RNA sequence: GUUCUUUGUAAAGUGCCUUCGAAGAGUCGAGUUGUUUGGGAAUGCAGCUCUAAGUGGGUGGUAAAUUCCAUCUAAAGCUAA
RNA sequence: UUGACCUCAAAUCAGGUAGGAGUACCCGCUGAACUUAAGCAUAUCAAUAAGCGGAGGAAAAGAAACCAACCGGGAUUGCCUUAGUAACGGCGAGUGAAGCGGCAAAAGCUCAAAUUUGAAAUCUGGUACCUUCGGUGCCCGAGUUGUAAUUUGGAGAGGG
């Protein structure tokens, strides 16, 4: 029954109570390497809400990622093509920056599985993220079949490919029409919207 | 659950809790059902109480 | 992608047929196929079931 | 087949059939669909009268299924009945025994006069009918019966 | 570029078009691999018909409103109505659809006589028992047709009122136009003290 | 819903026999309950109100009422949003002035 | 198909009455910028700033205010052909 | 003084795992210009080539915060069709979907949020034996900031 107050305050992030909390914690966490071991999970309601077990084989980690947009890496701005090209700053990234900062966990404790991620704290200059891993090499999840499936090799670095929940909603995954142009996915359907097709009795 | 169901009669509560918001609504919940609560110093000595290593409440 | 296969309406399929039939029992175009059915009794050559 | 196209009677012969002084080229007058408004112009204006601007209000998210309502004309209205099972309804002008034609079974949203069915009465069932076709089906003897 | 007397046409060829051509020299290759899996599983399987009970479902949208065709599932207010537990009818070539809403009648009884008829027909096997040989058929819809209902009987008399049925079309618009002013107007004026 | 049996109109199409099937449970989904209602009351108790919130409150006993909800339109996001936003605090306003 | 173990003082389904029925947040959503789309007073995506809710919320392809109605349950997850 | 907790280290500590190759087909990320517009800059090539990350035998998607406005349909995928259409567009050049219908294949579902509180029942690992893709006995540890049992909205739970 915990849970269900830890829910309701830390939607309330704009009190008072939680704005000493806020501020308090992300200097310690700004105190630390940008990407790391949490101890725990901060957000016990969160985690848990994300697939996390308190048990022997899921892992924690922090994580911070750099904010604003992405400036375009050419040299003095030099673009070498036609006015529509010209824009060098105002350039947004159209990956997501929890799923930019799966991506390096993943790389750093790469025998792990990534399950998903959410955000704990930010400042001006680092956007503030946990991540929860999961080892498929451990005994405790290659059995109990609810947490099976992530030892299955299809699902390596899940968050690369674009598999977690920021990335199925970068590449815009989700049912109807608002989703047309990627509703299977942006390029499959380019690809097959733009073949053309040839029976032997050509119609 | 006990709170909520009146079925306390003394509370004892750490103090040392590093995520703090598990036990902030802790003495408010037992004032407003009626619990007496004891806010007490010790995990640590709250969890042999319980054979564990911490215990944050008891 | 060149076209291979070539679509026929299906009646002139069925016409086509029925004209390479109706063209079997007909000893002078049989001959001209070069068939040695001189000496056949007559056409069409109809035998018993058993065979 | 390439044995009766005219390339085969055009070898020996320098031009191929594409002169001497215009020396067929690449794309002499430009690709695909320019100089309407331009070089152009002469042969638009005769042919496609309409090609450049808009007349009307655009609609969003069209599906070709509101405006569903095939047309069947009053001329027929009798392909419908069978064939070997009409002639007895048609030199039998009989009351309370009239057919039943379900316009919409026949996949018919509207039905239009075209003109001159025999007077025998008939009952047709059509989500929508022509003004003077209702009362040429009536004036018959026949009723009109909305459906939907 | 533009012409002698001829339509405007879009041919729409001006990408790299060429890598992404299909011509399926396949259609008779796929066809027998398709005769194949079909009765690979068809052996496994051995008595089941290769396909579950579908129902019979009112079409969508206006234009197809008119037929009626097969549905996915069995709308579980029809498995319970013949009296038959989801869990089981699943394991009995029933497609239930526990998302589909029963709203008609005449739809609702169809679905749970055609579930009747399905009952009868069949032969369950115990877990345990002989498990006789009964001579497979390969489909349910083969053997529970979907026909389209009846709708009206060929002959009936001939009831004139006048009202030409043309009216009646005229009218009914400019009733769906027309109420809201009058709706509207039927407000202020009753605004009047 | 009772059609007219004619495919325009008020009411177009067809008459049918409906059944008015069983309830969805997932339509109450978003309506309150009693562990719901009451954790909701005692976060409310002990975390009080944001820096936005008490703007709220500032401003509705000042200078009106129309330009609460105004101040409330641009502050949250939608409209819809804004209105309820502002009765939720005239309750704190009720609530504090009854003690 | 043959045979041995009886799993279990266990598990599942089913009628009527009563009390409940927790359903995900730096997330939804809004503005602005950029890019993207066939998506039009803004199709998705991402950047910043703001940042809710519980008869609520998302959608219903012309913006906004008011009144209705329909359909689903996001911010969590697996799955052959 | 001694024994814990939290947090952080070290070890050629016990057991593992990532890398690299290949990369036609898939999932992302970045991203042109040649060209067409009889010039050309928005536009087009092209949401493409090149560049980078990440898999499988297929991948991906997938059981609606869907489609529709009907007498409602009912995961996803693919075919035919909608359609060179609605729409976009120096409204020029040009671009350009989806619902509806028939077919192939069809299969469903499960977590969070609930005191077992008349009993951590749970899980890793270590050691001995045995019928070893493992079972049992015993022993530290994970675990009360929640591991097992119970239920997923189509429901369901506590009582009669």
């Amino acid at each position: 029954g915990a849970y269900k107050y830890l829910e309701e305050l830390q939607r309330k992030k704009q009190s008072d109570v939680l704005r000493f909390l806020q501020r308090v914690r992300v200097w310690e966490y700004r105190q630390k390497n940008v990407i790391h071991r949490a101890a725990r999970p901060t957000r016990p309601d969160k985690a848990r809400r994300l697939g996390y077990k308190a048990k022997q084989g899921f892992v924690i980690y922090r994580v911070r990622v750099r904010r604003g947009n992405r400036k375009r890496p050419v040299p003095k701005g030099a673009t070498y093509g036609k006015p529509t090209n010209q824009g060098v700053n105002e350039l947004k990234y159209q990956r997501s920056l929890r799923a930019t900062a799966e991506e390096r966990v993943g790389r750093r404790a790469a025998n792990l599985r990534v399950l998903n991620s959410y955000w704990v704290n930010q400042d001006s200059t680092y956007k503030y993220f946990e991540v929860i891993l999961v080892d498929p090499q451990h005994k405790a999840i290659r059995r109990d079949a609810r947490y099976n499936w992530i030892c299955d090799p299809v699902h390596k670095h899940r968050e690369a490919r674009g598999l977690t929940a920021t990335g199925k909603k970068s590449r815009g995954i989700n049912k109807g029409h608002k989703f047309n142009n990627t509703k299977a996915g942006r390029r499959k359907t380019w690809k097959r919207q733009n073949t053309l097709s040839l029976w032997r009795y050509r119609k | 659950a006990l709170i909520e169901n009146k079925k306390a009669k003394l509370v004892l509560i750490a103090n040392d809790v590093d995520p703090i918001e598990l036990v902030v609504f802790l003495p408010a919940l037992c004032k407003k059902m009626g619990v007496p609560y004891a806010i007490v110093k010790g995990k640590a000595r709250l969890g042999t109480l319980v054979n564990q290593k911490t215990s944050a409440v008891a | 992608w060149r076209k291979w296969n070539v679509k026929v309406n299906h009646n002139e399929k069925r016409y086509a047929t029925a004209s390479a039939i109706a063209a079997t029992a007909v000893a002078s175009l049989v001959l001209a196929r070069g068939h040695r059915v001189e000496k056949i009794p007559e056409i069409p050559l109809v035998v018993s079931t058993d065979l | 087949p390439s044995r009766f196209t005219k390339t085969r009677k055009h070898r020996g012969h320098v031009s191929a059939g594409k002169g001497r002084i215009g020396k067929h080229r690449k794309h002499p007058g430009g690709r695909g669909m320019a100089g309407g408004q331009h070089h152009h112009r002469i042969n638009m204006d005769k042919y496609h009268p309409g090609y450049f601007g808009k007349v009307g209000m655009r609609y969003f998210h069209k599906q070709q299924a509101h405006f569903w309502k095939p047309v069947l004309n009053l001329d027929k209205l009798w392909t419908l009945i069978p064939e070997d099972k009409r002639d007895q309804y048609l030199k039998s002008a009989s009351k309370e025994t009239a057919p039943v034609i379900d316009t919409l079974a026949a996949g018919y949203g509207k039905i239009l006069g075209k003109g001159r069915i025999p007077n025998v009465p008939v009952i047709v069932k059509a989500r929508f009918v022509s003004k003077l076709a209702e009362e040429k089906i009536r004036a018959a003897g026949g009723v009109v019966e909305l459906i939907a | 570029a533009i012409s002698k007397n001829l339509p405007i046409l879009k041919n729409h060829f001006r990408k790299h078009w060429q890598e992404r051509v299909k011509v399926h020299f396949d259609q008779a290759g796929k066809k027998v691999s398709r005769r194949n899996a079909r009765a690979t599983r068809a052996a496994k399987i051995a008595p089941r018909p290769l396909d579950l009970l579908r129902p019979v479902v009112r079409a969508p949208t206006v234009k197809y409103n008119r037929k009626v065709r097969a549905g996915r599932g069995f709308t579980l207010a029809e498995v319970k109505a013949a009296g038959l537990t989801a869990a089981y009818a699943r394991t009995i070539g029933i497609a239930v659809d526990h998302r589909r809403q029963n709203r008609n009648q005449e739809i609702f009884d169809a679905n749970v006589q055609r579930l009747k008829e399905y009952q009868s027909k069949i032969i369950v096997f115990p877990r345990n028992g002989k498990a006789p040989e009964a001579e497979q058929v390969l489909s349910a819809a083969a053997t529970f047709p979907i026909a389209q209902p009846a709708t009206d009987v060929e002959a009936r008399a001939v009831q004139d009122n006048g009202e030409s049925a043309f009216r009646t079309l005229r009218l009914a618009r400019s009733e769906k136009k027309f109420r809201g002013i009058r709706e509207k107007r039927a407000r202020e004026k009753a605004e009047a003290e | 819903t009772v059609k007219t049996g004619i495919a325009i109109g008020l009411n177009k199409g067809k008459k049918v026999t409906s059944m008015t099937p069983a309830p969805k449970i997932s339509y109450k989904k978003g309506a309150a309950s009693n562990r719901t209602k009451f954790v909701r009351s005692l976060v409310r108790e002990i975390a009080g109100l944001s820096p936005y919130e008490r703007r709220l409150i500032d401003l509705i006993r000042n200078s009106g009422e129309k330009r609460a909800r105004k101040v409330a339109k641009k502050r949250l996001g939608s409209f819809t949003r804004a209105k309820a936003k502002v009765e939720e605090m005239n309750n704190i306003i009720a609530a504090s002035r009854r003690h």
